């Protein structure tokens, strides 16, 4: 239910808490596509 | 028979076709949660209802909880994209909750006189939203 | 559609303010009539506002 949230919003620390695990799961998630060996073949 | 029509199992697709699973899967959950608390709500014992239900899903359609069922099952069969399995899981889910839906109209048609009655007048069909 | 005349003889001991306030209560009184949902209502409530 929006409300659930909405109380919640409408009430800096939290922000930059919030905003550090962004760039962690950005990083997080950058690192999960990419194989670790990238040119199979050319180490092959 | 879904299982097997269906292809191979790691050669079906992501990224943005894959969120049709998730909405439908999350649609058949709400659906299904309205459908029985609303049902669940009234009743004193465990099926003995006092007044007659027509909030949420059961304003589109006059039986919510088994085209929720029917829906997952439908969910099932699309995340592994096999058509007929589908249809034949539709056609024996008709039959069967069609046949049950008819004792259970006709039980609460008797019980609860006209009330049932305006309410099946009100939202006509059955399973699926103007289709049946 | 409120035939206001009879509304009135309806609010003979009555005062201008409740004379004002009169036709929100009247229609309330009106949904009364239907059978609903507290819930339906608030969750649409909740949703608009």
């Amino acid at each position: 239910d929006p409300r659930i949230f909405s109380i919640l919003l409408l009430r800096r620390y939290f922000t930059i808490k919030g905003v550090v695990l962004f760039v962690v799961a950005a990083l997080l998630y950058r690192i999960n596509n990419r194989n670790m060996v990238e040119s199979k073949n050319l180490y092959l | 028979l879904a299982a097997f029509e269906g292809p191979e199992l790691h050669r079906l697709p992501g990224g943005w076709a894959n969120v049709g699973i998730w909405i439908l899967i999350v649609i058949t959950m709400l659906m299904h949660y309205d459908s029985t608390l609303y049902l669940a709500r009234y009743s004193e014992k465990v099926v003995v209802p006092t007044a007659v239900v027509q909030f949420g899903p059961y304003r589109w359609v006059r039986h919510p909880i088994y085209a929720s069922t029917m829906l997952l099952f439908a969910a099932y069969c699309t995340a592994l994209r096999a058509p007929l399995s589908l249809l034949f899981l539709l056609a024996v889910c008709l039959v069967y909750y069609n046949k049950k839906a008819k004792m259970e109209e006709e039980l609460m048609v008797e019980s609860f006189g006209q009330s049932y009655s305006d309410y099946a007048d009100k939202v006509r069909h059955k399973f699926i939203p103007f289709v049946y | 559609l409120v035939d206001w005349r009879k509304v009135s003889e309806k609010t003979t001991l009555l005062r201008p303010i409740e004379l004002k306030l009169v036709p929100m209560a009247l229609e309330s009184s009106a949904f009364r009539s239907k059978f609903l949902d507290t819930d339906e209502l608030l969750s649409y409530v909740s949703w608009f506002a």
